[PDB]
């Protein structure tokens, strides 16, 4: 298989300089060039520069002109992006992808990597407050949930009842608070005369901080 | 058969220019008297007789990042080595 | 400059689906195009390029056509794995750049659905941290396009509010929406009645739904 | 996609039996079809390959038929062992990609006949529990579709009950459904009338039957 | 006689693995393909991907690429499938079939194996309350039962009177309820002339959870 | 007779073929021209001449997984020898 594989420290603070490395294997890494594209949370995809291994050329997207760098190390066959003077639109999911430099088949971005995320942050990482977002009970069904609020980084993972609980969730995603810190609600509809029948609780994992919080919620 | 004299037969087919001047040292650009538009078609012609594609955006590429030549891809002489390097790989 | 259209294409499963993408100027650039579909969580796969060519391993039912200004990616029948976002893609020399279109979402059409509307209240918890939140609930929803408003006293609130949308659930293709107010603890125990008010196609008019603080 | 209709045949033993099978897209120039036949508790049984072609041991009873987007398994005369569900599948390469219909369910068609109904109160044994399960019981009833609703001193409940229903009995051919109002001992003590309320085309208007907590 | 055996654990957790194996017999294993073929509860068929035991190679449905794998070992005349990052939407039994490699004749999925069960749940196994739903006080034909609650995993057994009684017993599918334990009922038919003459009694087997009940049906 | 000379008659009967253009060394879709549609009804006719049914999906999907080359089907002589094969399997 041809795999090319993103890295890179996640969290960097505004101003400072990130390097994100694309390593790539089962290919000729000379015969094809490194695009790299990113991705802003909700938005689409945006070229950043290419880079060609034979002879080290590049061309960069105006917008980044002046604060980007490509490179690559044959004998490693790996590509390398760094920018420069970090704000929090860098903020993105950031991809390598090969494009033939010598072909016609496949003459397109046509293998990608996973991606790797950059997050442009001064804040530090930091454990959710969980709160419960009490049914204060739609025809016979009840809403009840959990708020997740204030951490960083992503991500918090949520299950109800340990994750004897299925039907009905709705986890919704994450948003970025004016604060910098990030927050999300999980929902759940339940019939409504369970409320006395079965506990509820929330089980809120967020790894970077070891948060572990179960949560019950009462009516 | 010699793939240089097919190219030069469809360049006087396409471009009014006499075939005598069109010889295997010659640059099709810079050195015939042929357009952007002149050499598409020209192109075209090529694609079709030899049954391939002539890679004109990534030869282009290639040649502004300086891991290739002008000459390489646009002289005659070295365009039908590119042309039969092309027809071989369809294979 | 690449220009998708529509943003959102709404069909069921089997149906043809034709994608638009127009370019700033006709393709000088060899009337090249490439296609790329993306799927939650995953990178973008080739789909089409030079406008009409599949790549390795495309199933037929992916066609591409156009040139110069003008280009469609034709799904013939769409199968269940097609609903994805699908984007085009330019390229050029002198100097060389490449550029993205802003993406087409092929989504699974359905029956207008209205929300079920829920407002909660922030909790005691929360209040004796000195912040207030307020929470109001669109659930299974469809279509998409759904307005909040919060009111506090009948006041209406503008740029404390932040809303974010669940994928289609896979079960019967409707979204959730949650919206949250954010308020300060001293702001929320000087006010009575909060109020969310939801206006969604399925219903007759605006629902609002309320609760007066301390009952 | 294929898309099987009906999605359920109702008819006599002995009858011929008609099954469709529509691609939303036309099934290349090869024509394949494969059809199989699937019971309860049981894996898929090959019957119809190619469209047309019986797999060995296959009864000539079936036979199937169909080009392009339209297909069709015929059953010459319905045997006891061929109610069953019964599905098509397409099949395509580069990628290879298998892909199936949803079923169609060939049920044994009888005369209409009436449910008959009965409530069951929860066991004081389950009322220490602190839950209260309520059962309605529609018993031998013909055709499947049927509509239980429940009241609870005369209030109509929604989201709070769940019904499952049998399969068609080996003997005479009916179904039976359970329907049960799950609550809270403290929500089951402060009503007095429940009540399951059962419509079914067997019977000239709905039945109600009912008891008071306590009598 | 040509036959194929799935076998794994059923029971797994939420993000577990599964690994099913399905071993042939009767036929020569290389001359065939391996399919996998699930079947969500109450739901159609699902094609999953092909196994090609003539040099290992594999087609995954789109769906499933990146969360399986399809092996086999010919010698042992198996093959095997692993499904990752499980949900509750794995719930399903799942089908090994054969399908003739380099022939025209019975050219579709002729043989399947019986199936096996994968339950994805973090739910214990526990044994189920029994509960009667006894006949009422208000002729001719009256109705009794066994409600059956709160257990897990499937399957119980009901029988009545110990097998003594069999005409107009109607045993209902089992239902999971939102709290992730299993429930259903067994009702049957008699007359109201037996009531007094012939006692009624419900037999709850459930083989996971070391449990078997009897429970007295009271008129 | 050869098995190969056999097919070239079905495919000079059945398709805008001469049956002199016809090799046992030609690809039949690469080679000679023949469409989806044509080769079908050339499979027909060979189905009927001896008896058998070409498992033309079967041995596309053979070649997919690289289980197989183009060539040891879909060239004529090959394909003869394929023919021959499928002849004594249903014997
Ligand atoms: C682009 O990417 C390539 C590939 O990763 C990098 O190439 C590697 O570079 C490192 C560092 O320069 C090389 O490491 C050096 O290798 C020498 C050869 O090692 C073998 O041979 C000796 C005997 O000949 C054996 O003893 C040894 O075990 C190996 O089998 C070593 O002799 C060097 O050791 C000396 O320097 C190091 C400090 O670097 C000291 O720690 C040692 O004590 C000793 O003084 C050294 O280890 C490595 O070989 C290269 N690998 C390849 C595959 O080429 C490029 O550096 C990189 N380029 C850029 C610009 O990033
Ligand atoms: C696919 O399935 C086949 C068949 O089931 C399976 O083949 C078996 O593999 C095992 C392990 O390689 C073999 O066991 C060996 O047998 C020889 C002969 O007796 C022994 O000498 C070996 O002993 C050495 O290794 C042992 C550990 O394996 C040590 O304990 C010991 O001290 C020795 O160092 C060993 O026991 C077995 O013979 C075969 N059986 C057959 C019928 O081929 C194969 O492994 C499976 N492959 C995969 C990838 O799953």
């Amino acid at each position: 298989e041809v795999q090319l594989v993103e890295s890179g420290t996640e969290v960097k603070k505004p101003g400072a300089s990130v390097k994100v490395s694309c390593k790539t294997s089962g290919y000729i890494f000379t015969n094809y060039y490194i695009h790299w594209v990113r991705q802003a949370p909700g938005q689409g995809l945006e070229w950043m520069g290419i880079f060609n291994p034979n002879g080290g050329g590049t061309s960069y997207a105006q917008k980044f002109q002046g604060r980007i760098t490509l490179t690559g190390n044959t004998s490693a066959n790996t590509g390398y992006m760094v920018l420069r003077s970090l704000t929090s639109e860098d903020t993105a999911v950031y991809y390598c992808a090969r494009d033939p430099r010598t072909s016609g088949d496949n003459d397109g971005f046509d293998m990608w990597g996973q991606g790797t995320k950059v997050t442009v942050s001064s804040a530090s990482t930091k454990g959710p407050s969980v709160f419960p977002l009490a049914p204060s009970s739609s025809g016979g069904t009840a809403a009840l949930g959990c708020l997740v609020k204030d951490y960083f980084p992503e991500p918090v993972t949520v299950s109800w009842n340990s994750g004897a609980l299925t039907s009905g969730v709705h986890t919704f995603p994450a948003v970025l608070q004016s604060s910098g810190l990030y927050s999300l609600s999980s929902v759940v509809t339940v019939p409504s005369s369970s409320l006395g029948t079965q506990t509820y609780i929330c089980n809120v994992n967020h790894k970077p901080s070891n948060t572990k919080v179960d949560k019950k919620v009462e009516p | 058969t010699s793939t240089f004299d097919r190219v030069a037969t469809i360049i006087a087919e396409t471009a009014d220019i006499p075939r005598e001047t069109i010889t295997p040292e010659s640059h099709a650009i810079d050195d015939l008297g042929i357009d952007e538009l002149d050499f598409l078609d020209i192109a075209f012609a090529i694609d079709k007789a030899f049954g391939i594609s002539l890679p004109l955006f990534k030869w282009e590429l290639d040649v502004y990042f300086g891991s290739a030549t002008t000459e390489q891809y646009f002289v005659l002489k070295n365009l039908a080595a590119r042309i039969d390097e092309l027809v071989a790989a369809k294979g | 400059v690449l220009t998708q259209s529509p943003a959102t294409l709404s069909l069921s499963p089997g149906e043809r689906a034709t994608l638009s993408c127009r370019a700033s100027q006709s393709l000088s650039s060899y009337n090249y195009l490439a296609w790329y579909q993306q799927k939650p969580g995953q990178a973008p796969r080739l789909l089409i390029y030079a406008a009409s060519k599949r790549a390795t391993g495309i199933p037929a039912r992916f066609s591409g056509s156009g040139s110069g200004t003008d280009f469609t990616l034709t799904i013939s029948s769409l199968e269940p794995e097609d609903f994805a976002v699908y984007f085009c893609q330019q390229r050029s020399n002198r100097p060389p750049a490449w550029t993205f279109g802003q993406g087409t979402k092929v989504e699974i059409k359905r029956t207008v659905a209205a929300p079920s509307v829920f407002i909660f209240p922030p909790s005691d918890e929360q209040l004796k941290s000195g912040t207030a939140s307020v929470v109001c609930l669109l659930n299974n929803f469809y279509p998409r396009e759904a307005k909040v408003q919060w009111k506090v006293d009948n006041a209406l609130q503008s740029g404390n509010s932040q809303e974010s949308v669940t994928e289609q659930d896979s079960k019967d293709s409707t979204y959730s929406l949650s919206s949250t107010l954010t308020l300060s603890k001293a702001d929320y125990e000087k006010h009575k009645v909060y109020a969310c008010e939801v206006t969604h196609q399925g219903l007759s008019s605006p629902v609002t739904k309320s609760f007066n603080r301390g009952e």
